């Protein structure tokens, strides 16, 4: 059975720093865990899949190379996403009262 | 040519600045397209300036209609009436731009040849010349030659 679609929305956690360091104890500890180098396979494939696990947002292939550090990953899962259509969007962009948007799709 | 089109007289639609300017464009109506190359430039105008034009210009009613088009069109209607049809196919948002202010600038009436440019219903304020203008009288309005 297939599972339902999944939303490509995501709101970072408040959280977010706390939950990162706790996974990056869990994977690994040592004093500016920031700096972390992400330059073991294992270790870096445990800490992104605990952390798509739990977010339900996962690293891109195209930024997997370039998120290197823990700091790297902090700013990917604390960027925001959103994947509301364009009319959402158009319509939710405060539309004044003599512009009219709608769609025949 | 002039003689093989026809021709106006340099007019407002209601005297539309004596007593108070008003935007004779009423109406907007963008047809785009989510896709296809030649509506690119709409759909970035809908993103970017179709809100800052409809907040500058509220007298104007403007309804983006977002639907499968091969060449994408803004429909301008003017309150005298006139509808011009435009096509904005392949158009940057530059020149979209410039077509919209043009359209809102622009007044309803047809673009032919203007005769006169310019328009007086005053044009005489000490009288328009007449023959007997610049021409004395005599006495008791004698013509000449004539005996008494």
């Amino acid at each position: 059975v297939c599972p339902p679609l999944r939303s490509r929305a995501y709101t970072p956690p408040e959280d977010l720093q706390s939950r990162l360091e706790s996974y990056v104890k869990e994977v690994f500890l040592p004093s500016n865990w920031q700096d972390i180098s992400l330059e073991d396979s294992r270790l870096k494939f445990n800490l992104l899949a605990h952390l798509a696990d739990d977010l339900g947002h996962v690293v891109p292939n195209s930024r997997l190379h370039q998120m290197c550090r823990v700091r790297d990953v902090l700013d990917f899962y604390n960027v925001p996403i959103q994947d509301r259509s364009k009319f959402d969007e158009l319509s939710a962009s405060n539309l004044p009262p003599n512009l009219k948007i709608t769609w025949s799709y | 040519t002039a003689r093989g089109t026809p021709s106006r007289f340099l007019a407002s639609v209601l005297h539309n600045g004596l007593g108070r300017y008003v935007q004779q464009l009423q109406r907007l109506s963008f047809s785009v397209s989510r896709d296809g190359a030649s509506s690119r430039g709409a759909r970035e105008f809908v993103e970017r300036e179709v809100i800052d034009f409809a907040r500058r210009n509220p007298g104007v009613v403007i309804y983006v209609n977002s639907r499968p088009c091969c060449v994408p069109r803004v429909v301008a209607e003017y309150l005298n009436g006139a509808v011009r049809e435009e096509s904005i196919h392949c158009k940057s948002v530059e020149e979209i731009s410039t077509l919209v202010q043009k359209l809102a600038d622009q007044s309803g009436l047809d673009v032919i040849r203007i005769r006169k440019p310019f328009h007086t219903d005053n044009p005489s304020i000490q009288g328009q010349w007449h023959p007997f203008t610049n021409k004395p009288t005599t006495f008791r309005g004698l013509r000449p030659r004539e005996v008494q």
